[PDB]
This record gives C-alpha cells, structure tokens and sequence, in this order.
C-alpha cells in the first residue's frame, strides 16, 4: 500500500536515466542538430 | 442531552451523555490509587499508570501506539491517593477502535517480563521531572507525615524501589483491584446502551475485593532554595459530610488563589494577613483535601527563608481569628459565590466534566447535578465555618516543608 | 450519527458591529459559565524602538484601578463575584477577558469596558510596575526556551518590528513615560481595532446591547503593518554553563490568511512533538520520534507555524543533550526532506486525523472559543465553521502536503537559533546544505 | 534583560535585492 | 516413517555428541539475536553454558562420552516460543508500514 | 598508562593482532588469511628483486 | 565434497586436449558445477532445516 | 522566580494528581 504509494522515484529516476543516457553519449562521442550533427 | 446513569448487578456504574459533539471520550475509573498498596508493593500503582502501552492479550505494544495514533487518538492514565482512570478521546467514528483498546490495557495486560524490565527507567524519568515542581515535595512529605497507611502513600514510586517493581506485582495489583465492583465506565459523546453492553460483557470481572488513620507527624527537607514551601495541615472531614462543604466555604474565605493576573488578591484573607508587614515575595493559600474516610485542611505557605517563621504565624493566626468568631456575611457571601462560580467552571469543558462525573460515581454512586450541589453550598451556616476553622486550630496538627529551613519553626514552636 | 454530521450541529457564531466600529461576537450555549473578553489588534509589531514595550507595560497596569473603580476597587469586585480576569500580550494582539457566570455576563462586560477605556495609569503605581517588569525579564532570561525563541525572531525577521520582544528591552522599560503609555493607548485601542468576544448561556442579542452600551464612546477615526522582511540567520549564544542546548529552528512561512496554513498544520502533525515522558518511545507513529527516543537524541520537541500577517516561523524547536545537537538536525531535516519528496497516503490520512482531533478538542469549554472567536475576527476577519476547516483539511492528500511543503522547505533559507552548551550546533552552511537532497 | 540583544546591521553585505526591511525577500528568493 | 529418518539425521548431524541442543546452533540473525535476549536467566545461562562446553570440545577436536550426549527425545526447543513471538511482531509491524 | 593501547600506531597494530579477542576454537583453516598475506609479500619481495634486473 | 572434486574434474579436464572422452566430461563437469551452487546445495540446507522440525 | 506577581498562585490546594499519556507530556 504505501510502497507503491511510493513510486515518486519513478519521475525522478525518468531524470537520472536520461543523465545516465547523455553522460555515456557525450563521454563517448549524429541526430542532434549541431552537436556532432555537424562533425 | 440528560446524563443517563445505571449500576450493574455487579456494582460497575455506568454513566453517559449523548451531546452529539463530534469529539467522544470515555473514562473507567477504578479505585486503585497509591492508598491501595501496602509497605510491600509501594510504587506498583506508579509503574502501573507508566504501563498502559504495554502489550495486551488483545493487541500488541506496537498496534496500541500505532492505531490510537493512527485516528489522531489520545490514551491517557491519572492516578490520585485513591483512584486511577483510563481516559480516551478522539473523534466520535472511532470510538469503536479505542473503546478496544481501553479494555485491553485495563481487562488484559499482559505485563511480560523484558516490557516490565525495560520501562523501569521510565519510573525514575517521570519521577525525576514531577519533583521538579517544589510543590510535590512537601505535598507528599505532608501526607506521609499526616498518616500512616494509606494516603500516607505517595503517588510516586519510592527510590528504593525503582528497578524492583515485578511483573507478578504489576498483575496482582490489576487482579485485585480493577474489579467491576471498583469501576465506574463514563462516556461522554456515545449512546448509553452500548456503554451498557460493552460493560456487561467486557467489563465482568469477579470481584477480587484499612481506614486511613491519621496520626500527625512533621517532615523537614532541607536544601538551599532560599524560597522555602510549607504545609500545616490539621485532620479535616471525608467527602460527602457537610462538615466537608464548610471547610470549601473556609478554603475560599481564607484564600485559595489569585482570581486576577498580577492581583493583590483584596478579598482573601490570608494573603492580605501576610502581607500586614512582610513586604517582598511570598505566595499563601488554603489547603484543602477531602478523601473517602479522612481529609486534610490548613494552609500553604512560600516565603523567603529568612521570613518562614514570620509567614507561618501570621497565615496561622488568620485562621484563629475565624475560628474565635470574626467572620462577617460578606466574606462568606464571597467565598461561597467563589467556590460556586468555581465548581461550575469546574465542569465547563469534556475534560472537568467526565473527571467529575466518574470521581461522583466512585465516591458517592450517584450523580448530584450541580444545582444540588450550590444547594449544599449555599446550605452551609457562618457557625458551620466558625466550626471548621475552630477544628483546624484545635486539632493534632501535621506539617511539612522544605528549602533553608533555618528560620523555618517545628510544629511544637506554634 | 457520525462525526461529518456532528461538525453540522455545532452552534452558529454570530457578529455584529457598532458606528464606532467595535466587533461584538458570541457562541450560545446552555451553560451556567461564561467568558467574555475584548481582542485588540496591539502588540510588539505596532510598537517602535522608542516605545517598545509599552503594550506590555499597559498590560501590569491594566487590573490597577480605573476612573470609576480606583486603585483595588476593581479586583475586589471581580473576586467577590467568583470571576475570574486574566490577560496577553503577543507580538500582534492583545486580549483582556472574564470567566464568569453567566447571571454576572452585563457586570462582567461593564468591567472590561471599565478596564480598556478608563485605566487610571497611576504615577506610583506605574513606578511600581516598573520594577516588576525589570523583574520578570530576569525570570525569563532563565527560560530558555523563552530566550531561544526570542533570539528566533530577533534573527528571523532583523531590522524590522517583528524582531522586536513583546517586554521591551531593559532600556525602555526603565524610561517608558506614563505619557508614552497614553499614546500607545489612545493611537492602537480604537473600535474598528478590536473584538467583544464571548461564549458561555449568553444572547448574542444582550451582549450587543451591552457592547453598545459600554464600549460605543470608543473612538473609530491609521497604524498599518508594514511588510516584514525574512533573513536566512543565525543566532547563536554559546553558554555552556547550562546543561541542555536549546535550538529553535524555522522558514519563512505565509502568514494567517494563507490556505497553505492547513496543509502545512497536517505535515507538522505527521512529524509531531516528542518528551521524554512520552509513553509512545520507540513504537510511535512520527519518524523524528520514534528515532528520538530510541537514540536518546532529545528530551523534547515540536513543530511549530507561527503565524502573523503576511509572514511567519515554520519549523521545530528541540532540546537536548550537549553530544546530540547535529544527530537531531539531521534527522528533522531528514523529515521535512521526506515530506516534500515522498510523503505517503498513509501519513497524510494520520497528519489529517491528527490536526481534525486537534481542533475539536481545543476548542472545549467557554475560554478557549472565546479566544477563537476573538483572535479569528482579527486574523481571518470573521470565525471559521469547524465544518469548513473540516472540509479544508478533507482536501489534504499526499501530493498536496509534498506540493505545499516544498514551496516552504525545499531549498530555502532557515533562521537558526541556539542557546547553551551548543558547541556541536551545525554550522550555518551545513544546515542549509540540508534543506535539498542531491538524489532528487 | 536578554529582551536588549538587538542584532547588529547587516547592510553593508546583504544582496541589493534583500535590502528593502519593509519587503518580502521571497520575491527575490527565485532570483538569487 | 518420516520420524525415522529425522532421528537418523540428528545422530548424524552430531551437535549432539557436544552436549548441544538443536537450538544452540541456530545462526544468530536479528530476530534470534532478540529471541536470545528475552531467555528467562534460568534458560539463558544454561545456554552460555552449553556454548561454553561445545566451544571447548570443538577446541579439543574432542566430543562428549555417549552417556553425555543430548538425546534426541529429550532435546526441548527452549527458543521456538521466544522467536515465534518475536517474529509474529516483525510482520505485524511490517504489515503496519503498507 | 601502556603504549600499546595509546599511542596512535601501536594502538591499531595492538587492537588488530595482539589483544584481538578470538575464538578458542578456530581451526588450520583459519591459517589461510595470514599465509595469503605472507603470499603477498613474498611476491613484492621476489618480484621487486626480479624486476631489478628484468 | 562433491563441488570440491568436481573442481579438481575441470582442472583435469582443462588441461586435457579437447578429444572425446574429455569433451563430454568437461560439459558433465560444468553442468555439475553449476548445479550444486545454485540448486542442489540450497536444496539440502533445506531438506536439513525439515529433518530437524525447522 | 524573583516577584510576588510570578511567585502568586503558587501555594498548593489542590491533592495531587498525576496524570501521564501516550502522546500528551506528563503534568
Ligand atoms: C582537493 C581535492 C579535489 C578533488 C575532488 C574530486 C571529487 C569528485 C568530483 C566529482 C563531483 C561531482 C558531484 C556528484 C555528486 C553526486 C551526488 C549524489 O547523488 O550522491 C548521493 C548522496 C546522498 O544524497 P542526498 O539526497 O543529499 O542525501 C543526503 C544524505 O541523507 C546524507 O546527508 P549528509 O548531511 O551526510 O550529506 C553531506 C554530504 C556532504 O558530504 C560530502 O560527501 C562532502 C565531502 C566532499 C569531499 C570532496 C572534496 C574534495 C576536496 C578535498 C578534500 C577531501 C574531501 C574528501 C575526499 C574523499 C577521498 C580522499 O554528504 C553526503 O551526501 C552523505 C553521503 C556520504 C558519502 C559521501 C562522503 C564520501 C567522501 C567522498 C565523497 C565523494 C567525492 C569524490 C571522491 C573522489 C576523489 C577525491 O550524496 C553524496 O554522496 C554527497
Ligand atoms: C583406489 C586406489 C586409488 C586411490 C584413489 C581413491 C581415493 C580413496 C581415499 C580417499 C581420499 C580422499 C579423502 C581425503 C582423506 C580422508 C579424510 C581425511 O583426511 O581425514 C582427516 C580427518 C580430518 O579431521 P576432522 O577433525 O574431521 O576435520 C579437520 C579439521 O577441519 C581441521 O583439522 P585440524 O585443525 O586438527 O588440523 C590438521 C589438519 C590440517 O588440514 C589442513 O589444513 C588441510 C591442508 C593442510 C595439511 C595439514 C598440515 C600440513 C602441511 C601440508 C603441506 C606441507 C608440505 C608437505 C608436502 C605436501 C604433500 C603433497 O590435517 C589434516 O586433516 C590432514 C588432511 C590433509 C589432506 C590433504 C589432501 C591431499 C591433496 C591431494 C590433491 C590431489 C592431487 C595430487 C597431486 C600432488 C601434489 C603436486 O581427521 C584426521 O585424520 C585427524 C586430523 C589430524 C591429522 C592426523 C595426522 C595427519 C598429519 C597431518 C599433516 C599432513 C597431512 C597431509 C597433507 C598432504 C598429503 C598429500
Ligand atoms: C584530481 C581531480 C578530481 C576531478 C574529478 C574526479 C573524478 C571522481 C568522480 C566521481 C565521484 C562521485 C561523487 C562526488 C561527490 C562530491 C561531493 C558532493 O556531491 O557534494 C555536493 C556539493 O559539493 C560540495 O562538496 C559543496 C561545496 C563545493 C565543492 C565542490 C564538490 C566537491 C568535489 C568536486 C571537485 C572536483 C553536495 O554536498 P552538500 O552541498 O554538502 O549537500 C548534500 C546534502 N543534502
Ligand atoms: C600477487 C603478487 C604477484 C604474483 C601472483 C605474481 C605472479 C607472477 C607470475 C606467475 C610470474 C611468472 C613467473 C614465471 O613463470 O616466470 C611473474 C613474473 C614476474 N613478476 Fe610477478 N607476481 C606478483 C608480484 C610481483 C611484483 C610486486 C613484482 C615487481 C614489483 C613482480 C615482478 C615480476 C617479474 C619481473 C617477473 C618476470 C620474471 C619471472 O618470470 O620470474 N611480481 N609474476
Ligand atoms: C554409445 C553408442 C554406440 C556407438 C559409439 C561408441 C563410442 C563411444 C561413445 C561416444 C561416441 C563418440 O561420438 C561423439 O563424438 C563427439 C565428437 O568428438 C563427442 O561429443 C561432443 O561433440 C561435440 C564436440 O565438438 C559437442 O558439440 C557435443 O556437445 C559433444 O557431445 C563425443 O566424443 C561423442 O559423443
Ligand atoms: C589479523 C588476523 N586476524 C585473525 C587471524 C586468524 O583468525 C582470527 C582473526 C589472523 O590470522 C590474522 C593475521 C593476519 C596476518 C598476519 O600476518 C601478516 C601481517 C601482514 C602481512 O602483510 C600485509 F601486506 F598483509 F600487511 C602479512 C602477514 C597475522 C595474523
């Protein structure tokens, strides 16, 4: 019940995996515009 | 919107009052106060009133905390000389979760071992922070030096014994007084029948069940507080004698406390008495206490150190001049229209009323409706005050103080 | 017959208003009791540097003698009737008030009205007052409780009227004029400023008439509150002669009016208030508490939302041991963190059940409901229906006190106060370090 | 009495936007 | 029958043969530990005792003779209504906190 | 009082090999920790020799 | 003891040309290995809490 | 306590009551 009632981690987590995205894509070095779009 | 009263064949009073408020509140008062232990089990009914989250045969230690909190619940234990009473309120849906939980701390505790063990500390905590108001010193040290069995007992555990109180104890002390003959169940926001049924099947507990005799003694605490409290108390009457509404009338004739912050307090007689040439801080009321079988009635004083002997004796002859005859009808006009007022107030809120209503049930086994009781009031004659106070200065006193005792007089010194 | 019903059959509070423009208004009921008072909006706030103090002064001269009564006349008449007369000074309001019996309700309310307007001011008993209030000031600056939530303020609000004592510094009380407790008097104590409250088997009918026949001579003909300005602060008075540290701690809150006050009241409720004789310990319902008590870290605490006009103190004040200051921050912190991230459904419900019990069961007796009528006509402008605050807190869920605790919480600046042996007191920086969480 | 603590003058090192006693800092509270 | 084969496995198990009783060789988790912690002084000492004298034995590389070792008929859970009880409390307050 | 139990080096070397309170009854196989160690700095000390001339 | 021996199998059999019969030995051998840590010896700890009313 | 005002009402007339909670402080 109140885990479940929890799951305010799933939005924020949305935001932790997108900084665990873009970190290994920037650390890392084509459809962003500009950024590496333009070589 | 009229109290409804009933007794049980089995003793157990029973009273309640629909209000429809949305608050509801209930009481079981038993008579298991400090005066019901003897030499042996002193403090019991201290550690008794520390116990009552304990685990039960019906719901856990964890479960009472939790589900009393969880409805924004209240579960509350007092103690005098000569009863205790488990009190819940919360709001009136509810009355259902805590009335369970009432009857299982007082039906079935189970008091078990490592629980009783751990809360002991408990014992010193609590007792540490009530000696912090002076005024329990000397109030409890006037009933130990007053009597010598029951109301003698102090309502907090003595030190020899914090650590020593048992399991075994514990139970006996609940198996032995908290019988239906010894209870009386008040509720205040719920329906009288089922106050009725609760009591008729939960409270059924086979009954299991000295007269106080006062003997006059004095108790000196020194320390170095330069203030220095004292009580001179003589022995009064028993609650229910109309002797006992002649020393409330004396009470407020002399003085029991200030009706006006930061007042000079014009109308009592003990304090302007004092204050006819000590001028500097001190504090003086009449002390009044009334119980089953005996009572207790005199006086209180907090002086400077240096002044006690000063203080004493003027607060003293005040009470001499009432008891040789020099009372007029205005002073007990006032001190009747005080103490009348003051019952009244009394009983304004759930709190005063439902610790009224079930004090009444125990001590008499009755309700007397506050009408009835100004009645009383104003029932008492300037003789039967003349009387009260001639008894106070004739009669085998009790004393008992503490701070710098230095210039502080023994009771044979007057 | 259920609670919802209940909180509809609570008796109607009624008002009305004369020319001059004094409030009068009562709760009815069957008692034998009353009480009845006058709420005057004075205080700290409306007082300067210069007269600081005054209204507290006023307040040891206030039951001395009037014009018609002179010097004790008044007291002795008030004991006489059993009544009882008391009075309070806050930053904001000032209320004088009669417990008494019903049959004595038009004495009673001629004596309050004798109390407010006629007040002798005598010049040797103002010398007397004098000195006591000198004397006071010494008793409080051994309440350190007191002391810590003065500095609170002192610090919290610096620079205006709101950091400003209710007693006034020493300075002022020494010198304060009786001319000067005259303006004070004749510039804050005017009709439309004010409140007749009372509760008790009284007609709201009869107590306006009585209003009007004692209190209409009032003057109604302007002291406004300035903004007060909320600094992020530290006050800190290292003693460590004393044996227990105090620390008082808080954010800028939103003041009276403010619809955030009652989500706000269900979080400081799920967090609670703790003392060692709590019979709860390690069982209980609040985190902060059942930690507190299972680790020793405090004798004592509570939240607190101090509410004034347009601003506020939301926090917590403990007291404990020399060794536990840091441990006890952390975990408080650690909950108004929870609350403004994560709060449950289930806690909520409990903050709910905690603030609706708390405001039926305060408001039991004549004294108490004469008090919220008065203060109510003067923060809210009007008294709220217990139905309506029902509804209100009914409103309440877990995103709501997460939504409404961050706006407060989240990343601002707190004021800090501490006295005592407070050597190990967070540093500033920590604290507000505290105030965010890197996870989120 | 402790009540004649008054707390020194900050002026001198506040923000610009803190500086106004008779105003809120939480206007400015987002900016800073 | 199942009990045969549970009274074979006692003997082979061994602990018996130190003087141990099956609950002396539970592994101490949270619950036991608490379980351990309520044992009546009586119960509690014995226990120490018993520990004690397996302790050294095992030190020994030696056992007991087998007029000392504990019987399979005569090995009381001593624990069982300590732990049952202490756990019965841990999923009540775990049920709560849902 | 005694240097073993003070001083800030000895302290740690005393609470972690000489005072440690150990089990009575730990067996050969409880041998393994110190020879891994021993293990260990035989090969620095080998292996530094060797790598002297490597 | 089992788990033991059948390490002492796989070292045998890694140091064996990859020819019948070792083939098939080293797949029994690795299946077995597998087997008892994640299935077999979890197993026995609880036909053994069974044997003993627990 | 330095002050008849603060020192008054003080002097005891009330038997004593003790009186302690589950979640209110003991008085
Ligand atoms: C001069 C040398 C310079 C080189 C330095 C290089 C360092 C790394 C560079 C990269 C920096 C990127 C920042 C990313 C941080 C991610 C934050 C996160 O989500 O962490 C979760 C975690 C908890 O999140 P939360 O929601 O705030 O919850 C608070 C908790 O309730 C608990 O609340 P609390 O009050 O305890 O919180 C206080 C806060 C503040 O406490 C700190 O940790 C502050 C100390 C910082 C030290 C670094 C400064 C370097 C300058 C020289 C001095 C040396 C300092 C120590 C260096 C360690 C190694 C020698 O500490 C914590 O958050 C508590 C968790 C304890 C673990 C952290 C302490 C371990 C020491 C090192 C931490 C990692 C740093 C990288 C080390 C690698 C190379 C040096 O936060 C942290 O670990 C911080
Ligand atoms: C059918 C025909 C074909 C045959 C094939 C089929 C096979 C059928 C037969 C079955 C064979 C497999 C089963 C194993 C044997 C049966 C069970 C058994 O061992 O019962 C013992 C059994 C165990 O006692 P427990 O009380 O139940 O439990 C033991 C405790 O946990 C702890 O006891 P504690 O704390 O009192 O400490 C004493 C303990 C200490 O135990 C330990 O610490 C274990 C290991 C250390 C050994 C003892 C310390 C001496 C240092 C040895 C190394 C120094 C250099 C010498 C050269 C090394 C040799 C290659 O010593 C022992 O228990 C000795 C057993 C050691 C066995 C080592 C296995 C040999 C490895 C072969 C690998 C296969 C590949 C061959 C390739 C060749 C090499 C390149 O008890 C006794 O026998 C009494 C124990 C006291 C020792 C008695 C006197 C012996 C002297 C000990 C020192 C010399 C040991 C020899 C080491 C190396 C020899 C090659
Ligand atoms: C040799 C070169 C090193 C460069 C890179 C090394 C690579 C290592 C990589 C990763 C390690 C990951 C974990 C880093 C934790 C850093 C500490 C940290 O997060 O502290 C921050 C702010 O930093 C504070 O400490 C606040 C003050 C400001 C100081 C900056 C951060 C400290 C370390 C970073 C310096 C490069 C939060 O701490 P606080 O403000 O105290 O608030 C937290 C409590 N709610
Ligand atoms: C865990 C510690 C170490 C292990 C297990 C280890 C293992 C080995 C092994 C297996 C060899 C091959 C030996 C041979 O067959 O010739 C070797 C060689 C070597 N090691 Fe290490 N070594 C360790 C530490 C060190 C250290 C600390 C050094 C130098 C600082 C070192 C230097 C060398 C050198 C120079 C060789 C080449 C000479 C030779 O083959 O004997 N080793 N080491
Ligand atoms: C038993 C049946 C009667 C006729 C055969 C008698 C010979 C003895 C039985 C084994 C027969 C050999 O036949 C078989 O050859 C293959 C190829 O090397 C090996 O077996 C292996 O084959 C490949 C090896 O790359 C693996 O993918 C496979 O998983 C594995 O079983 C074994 O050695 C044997 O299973
Ligand atoms: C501490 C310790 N506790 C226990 C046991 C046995 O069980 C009880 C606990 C031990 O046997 C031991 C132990 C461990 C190592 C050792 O000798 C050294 C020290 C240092 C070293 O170099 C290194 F690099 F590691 F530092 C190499 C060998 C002696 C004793």
């Amino acid at each position: 019940r109140y885990r479940q009632l929890a799951r305010n981690w799933v939005p924020t987590a949305s935001l932790w995996g997108a900084v665990g995205a873009v970190g290994l894509v920037w650390a890392t070095d084509d459809w962003v515009p500009y950024i590496n779009g333009k070589f | 919107q009229d109290l409804e009263f009933t007794r049980l064949p089995n003793g157990l009073v029973i009273a309640s009052l629909e209000n429809y408020a949305p608050a509801s509140r209930i009481g079981l008062f038993i008579k298991a106060g400090s005066r019901y232990e003897n030499s042996n089990n002193l403090g019991t009914s201290h550690l008794l009133r520390l116990a009552s989250s304990l685990t039960t045969k019906g719901a856990s230690s964890f479960k009472i905390t939790r589900g009393i909190e969880a409805v924004g619940g209240k579960l509350s234990v007092t103690s005098t000389r000569e009863n205790m009473a488990y009190t819940v309120e919360c709001l009136r849906d509810d009355v259902d979760i805590l009335m369970e939980f009432l009857l299982n701390v007082t039906t079935a505790p189970e008091f078990r071992r490592w629980e009783v063990a751990a809360l002991q500390p408990q014992l010193r905590i609590d007792k540490a922070v009530a000696l912090q108001n002076p005024q329990a010193h000397v109030i409890e040290n006037l009933h130990a030096a007053a009597y010598r069995n029951a109301l003698a007992n102090s309502l907090y555990c003595p030190d020899y014994r914090i650590g020593k109180v048992t399991p075994v104890e514990l139970h006996d002390y609940v198996q032995n007084h908290f019988t239906s003959a010894r209870m009386a169940l008040i509720g205040l926001g719920v329906s009288h029948p089922v106050l009725k049924q609760v009591a008729e099947q939960f409270l059924n507990i086979r009954g299991g069940l000295a007269k106080a005799k006062y003997h006059g003694g004095e108790i000196r605490e020194q320390n170095g507080d330069s203030l220095v409290h004292a009580a001179l108390v003589a022995e009064s009457a028993a609650i229910g004698s109309a002797e006992a509404n002649a020393f409330s009338v004396l009470q407020h004739v002399l003085g029991a406390g200030p009706h006006v912050k930061r007042g000079s307090n014009a109308t009592s007689s003990l304090y302007q008495a004092v204050a006819k040439g000590v001028h500097q801080p001190f504090d003086v009321s009449a002390f009044n206490a009334s119980y089953s079988d005996s009572g207790l009635f005199g006086f209180y004083t907090i002086s400077q150190a240096a002044s006690a002997g000063d203080v004493i004796k003027a607060a003293y002859n005040q009470v001499k001049t009432i008891a040789q005859g020099n009372l007029s009808n205005p002073d007990v006009q006032a001190a009747k229209n005080k103490l009348k007022a003051g019952y009244l107030m009394s009983v304004e809120s759930s709190e005063g009323f439902l610790d009224e209503v079930g004090s009444q049930a125990l001590a008499a086994g009755s309700y007397t409706p506050p009408s009835t009781v100004l009645q009383q009031i104003d029932a008492v004659a300037d003789a039967d005050v003349i009387n009260a106070a001639k008894k106070f200065v004739s009669g085998r006193k009790s004393m008992a103080a503490s701070g710098n005792l230095g210039h502080t007089p023994f009771i044979d010194e007057l | 017959a259920t609670y919802a019903q209940a909180l509809q059959s609570v008796p109607e509070t009624q008002v009305s208003q004369l020319d001059n423009g004094l409030r009068v208004a009562s709760e009815q009921s069957s008692q034998p009791t009353c009480t009845v008072g006058v709420w005057i909006d004075a205080g700290s706030r409306y007082e300067s540097e210069k007269n600081n103090g005054a209204g507290y002064f006023v307040e040891h001269l206030a039951f001395k003698g009037t014009k018609n009564r002179p010097g004790n006349a008044l007291e002795k008449e008030v004991e006489s009737m059993g009544a009882h007369l008391n009075a309070y000074s806050t930053r904001e309001h000032t209320a004088y008030y009669i417990k008494a019996l019903s049959k004595d309700l038009p004495k009673a309310v001629e004596l309050l009205a004798d109390i407010v307007q006629n007040c002798s001011l005598e010049d040797s008993q103002i010398e007397k007052e004098r000195d006591v209030i000198l004397q006071e000031l010494q008793e409080n600056d051994t309440s350190m409780r007191d002391v810590v939530f003065n500095y609170l303020h002192a610090t919290a609000f610096q620079g205006t009227p709101l950091a400003q004592s209710v007693e006034g510094p020493s300075e002022n009380v020494r010198k304060l004029s009786r001319a000067d407790l005259t303006e004070y008097l004749s510039r804050h104590y005017k009709a439309p400023r004010m409140v007749l409250a009372a509760a008790g088997g009284l007609e709201h009918r009869q107590l306006l008439d009585l209003a009007q026949k004692h209190f209409s001579g009032l003057s109604g003909t302007v002291p406004t509150l300035s903004p007060c300005r909320f600094t992020g602060s530290q006050i800190c008075h290292r003693e460590d002669g004393l044996p227990l540290a105090h620390v008082a701690i808080a954010v800028e809150g939103p003041g009276w009016a403010h619809p955030d006050n009652v989500a706000l009241q269900v979080a400081n409720a799920i967090i609670g208030h703790y003392d060692c004789t709590y019979g709860g310990g390690a069982h209980l319902s609040s985190p902060l508490a059942s930690i507190a008590a299972t680790n020793k870290l405090c004798q004592s605490f509570q939240t607190f939302n101090i509410c004034y006009a347009d601003t506020g103190l939301l926090g917590a004040h403990f007291v404990c041991d020399h060794m536990s200051i840091d441990d006890m921050m952390f975990v408080l912190q650690g909950q108004w963190m929870r609350l403004c991230t994560s709060a449950t459904e289930s806690e909520v419900l409990r903050g709910k059940n905690l603030l609706r019990n708390a405001l039926v069961s305060h408001l039991d007796g004549t004294t108490p409901v004469c008090e919220d009528i008065g203060r109510s006509l003067l923060t809210y402008g009007r008294r709220i229906p217990l139905a309506e605050w029902e509804s209100r807190i009914a409103e309440v869920d877990a995103r709501v006190v997460r939504e409404v605790c961050s706006k407060y919480f989240y990343d601002q600046c707190p004021a800090v106060a501490g006295f005592g042996p407070i050597e190990q007191l967070p540093d500033y920086n920590r604290i507000r370090s505290g105030m965010f969480w890197l996870r989120f | 009495s402790h009540t004649d603590i008054k707390v020194p003058d900050f002026s001198d090192y506040r923000r610009p936007e803190v500086l106004d006693s008779t105003k809120s800092s939480k206007e400015s509270s987002e900016a800073r | 029958w199942l009990e045969g084969i549970r009274k074979w496995y006692y003997n082979a198990a061994g602990f018996n043969k130190l003087g141990l009783m099956r609950d002396d060789t539970i592994h101490e988790n949270d619950d036991v530990k608490e379980a351990i912690r309520r044992l009546p002084e009586n119960l509690y000492n014995d226990r120490v005792f018993r520990i004690k004298r397996a302790l050294d034995l095992s030190m020994r590389q030696q056992i007991l003779p087998k007029e000392q070792w504990t019987k399979y008929e005569e090995d009381k859970s001593y624990l069982e209504p300590y732990l049952k009880e202490v756990i019965r409390e841990r999923k009540e307050r775990e049920e709560w906190a849902k | 009082t005694n240097i073993r139990k003070s001083h800030p080096l000895m302290k740690i070397v005393n609470n972690a090999f000489i005072d440690l309170p150990a089990p009575s009854n730990i067996s050969s196989w409880w041998n393994f920790g110190s020879l891994l160690g021993i293990c260990l700095i035989l090969q620095i000390l080998t292996g530094l020799f060797l790598a002297m001339h490597y | 003891w089992a788990l033991v021996a059948d390490l002492l199998t796989l070292t045998w059999i890694g140091g064996q040309p990859v020819e019948h019969p070792y083939i098939t030995i080293g797949q029994l051998a690795s299946v077995l290995y597998f087997l008892l840590i994640l299935v077999l010896m979890p197993t026995a700890g609880t036909i053994e809490n069974k044997l003993l009313k627990w | 306590v330095l002050c008849r005002e603060s020192l008054r009402g003080q002097a005891a007339g009330r038997p004593l009551v003790a009186s302690v909670s589950l979640n209110v402080p003991a008085s």
